[PDB]
């Protein structure tokens, strides 16, 4: 059944799981025309697919060429996506393959289901929980990777750095899903805090700066006052 | 026009003929019903005064054999059973005619009704859902499960109605799972009609056997068969147009039949606004979608 705050802890067993978010598939600019009417234009997205115990991230780039000529663009985005986890699916060793996977919209589940018929013990699931994987196209080197790429391409990724050779996976999620919700809730500030210190940098095969344990632990509270304030700016409190 | 006698009514019981029903006292002098017409299949069932629950009856066929009922006081319930001695037969049913102990099969002349829901419908496909080989009519009740039933306990007492499962690969072609699952017209077309019933009367007559086994057993299971397979049709895109036309004439007919008083049960509020409103039949169903709106507009 549903993923939530009660059965929170099962993402970090030893139990093979994927999420999987399509908040980012299609994605459009809205622009007028020359005659004043409007007009999308697709830009290029992608499917976030991602293990919580080991960070490994299977991130699918959607080139906007997989949109020509189709129509009901919004409906085919989630077949597109429930067709690329059913192809990675089968592309990993069996040993490898998920035996959950975890939608985070409950739009994909009947798209999934269908595409993976043939793996009947591979359980969808959907869940209770808000969470901002929309925001991964704020991690730099992600959006980068996804707006250069002139065709389809499969970009592999640990979201979490090193960070698994000092903290839990349960401590790792944390820290990733305080980061994202930040970046979601006012990305300018969040950015601003990740960079500020020129001192600390990201290693060329990381996606986060290289904070010490104490930096961490400042750079979260930073991010958790963030969260709360503009939750004020939103609310007036 | 044909007779089905009964030995005796030892218990009181709304015994129902078809679509009317009607009381007898316990030990009642009853001996059965005369002037049932010859051509169509019927079903006869029970309903007891001390126990509404099991609703129970026997779908038959008056051409096939000389049936009649007969209370059983161990098995507790009136029980279908066939006389080979014709001559037995004929000697039985004239004397209780004679003593005029016998209720008419009330049909009005202009009256359609049953040859309307049972149109497609024939014995011999009824037999093969309810299996029993050694009789030539079928015993239905309220609480029989389906075989799709039980893959989700006794195969001997099931209904073996067609499997639909829209989230199958029965359903869904490799390679065309969106295109399948949003367009049923393959696995309705090709699977079902070509393949599994051959025809388009079979599979009608299927679905009204499932509607009358959901009203007038209160069947659940049947009542899901009969809007898994209207729910098949209406999401089709490419059906032929004969189809269309018939089945918006067998719904009709349903939905007019249907008390008014159980359509809460036996009626599925997403199939049928999907039907009527959404789906690639939407504009195809002019009757039933007026009779719909006109006596149960609180459904949709
Ligand atoms: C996504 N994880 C479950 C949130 C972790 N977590 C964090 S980072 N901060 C914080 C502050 C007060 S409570 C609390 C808390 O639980």
């Amino acid at each position: 059944g549903a993923m939530n705050s009660s059965n929170y802890a099962e993402l970090f067993n030893n139990d093979i799981k994927l999420f999987v978010d399509d908040t980012n598939v299609y994605r459009v600019t809205v622009h007028k025309t020359f005659e004043g009417n409007v007009a999308t234009k697709a830009i290029n997205g992608c499917i976030f697919t991602l293990n919580p115990k080991t960070g490994h991230l299977f991130l699918k780039i959607i080139h906007t060429s997989v949109w020509a000529g189709q129509k009901r663009l919004s409906q085919l985005a989630k077949w597109k996506t429930a067709e690329e986890v059913s192809a990675l699916v089968r592309s990993l060793p069996k040993e490898e393959q998920p035996k959950q996977i975890i939608v985070t919209r409950k739009a994909m589940l009947d798209p999934l289901e269908v595409h993976m018929l043939d793996f009947p013990n591979i359980a969808i699931r959907p869940t209770e929980l808000r969470l901002p994987f929309s925001a991964a196209m704020s991690i730099d080197k992600l959006s980068d990777v996804v707006m250069k790429a002139t065709e389809p391409q499969m970009v592999l990724f640990n979201i979490y750095d090193d960070w698994l050779d000092r903290i839990s996976s349960y401590t790792a999620f944390s820290r990733l899903t305080l980061l994202l919700r930040a970046l979601k809730t006012n990305e300018e500030s969040a950015k601003m805090i990740l960079l500020s210190d020129p001192t600390i940098t990201i290693k060329s095969y990381h996606l986060w700066p290289s904070f010490t344990d104490e930096q961490w632990i400042t750079i979260e509270s930073q991010m958790r006052d963030l969260i709360l304030t503009e939750y004020g700016r939103k609310y007036n409190v | 026009m044909n007779t089905v006698p009964f030995t005796s009514a030892p218990i009181e019981v709304t015994i129902g003929i078809d679509q009317y029903s009607f009381n007898v006292k316990e030990n009642q002098p009853f001996h059965g019903i005369k002037d049932i017409p010859i051509g169509h299949v019927h079903v006869i069932h029970f309903q007891h005064a001390d126990n509404s629950s099991m609703r129970y009856g026997y779908w038959f066929d008056c051409r096939m054999g000389n049936f009649y009922i007969q209370y059983d006081p161990k098995d507790g319930l009136y029980k279908m059973m066939e006389e080979r001695d014709g001559a037995k037969f004929e000697n039985i049913v004239h004397n209780f005619k004679e003593r005029q102990m016998m209720v008419s099969y009330p049909k009005i002349d202009e009256d359609d009704t049953w040859y309307n829901l049972t149109e497609f419908v024939q014995m011999d496909k009824i037999r093969k859902i309810v299996r029993k080989d050694e009789n030539q009519f079928s015993y239905v009740d309220s609480s029989m499960t389906t075989v799709q039933e039980n893959e989700l306990s006794d195969p001997a007492h099931s209904l073996n109605y067609t499997v639909i499962n829209f989230k199958s690969r029965e359903a869904i072609r490799p390679g065309h799972e969106m295109e399948d699952f949003l367009d049923k017209s393959y696995y309705l077309n090709t699977v079902m009609l070509q393949g599994i019933f051959k025809n388009s009367s079979n599979y009608f007559g299927e679905l009204q056997f499932a509607f009358l086994n959901a009203m007038f057993f209160g069947n659940y299971g049947s009542s899901l068969q009969w809007h898994a397979m209207i729910e098949l049709i209406c999401s089709s895109a490419t059906v032929p147009k004969h189809m269309l036309d018939k089945l918006d004439e067998i719904l009709y007919y349903q939905i007019k039949t249907l008390p008014e008083q159980y359509s809460d049960i036996l009626l599925n509020e997403r199939v049928w606004n999907i039907c009527l409103y959404s789906s690639f039949q939407k504009n195809s169903l002019h009757n039933t979608e007026k009779i719909m709106e006109n006596k149960y507009p609180e459904l949709l």
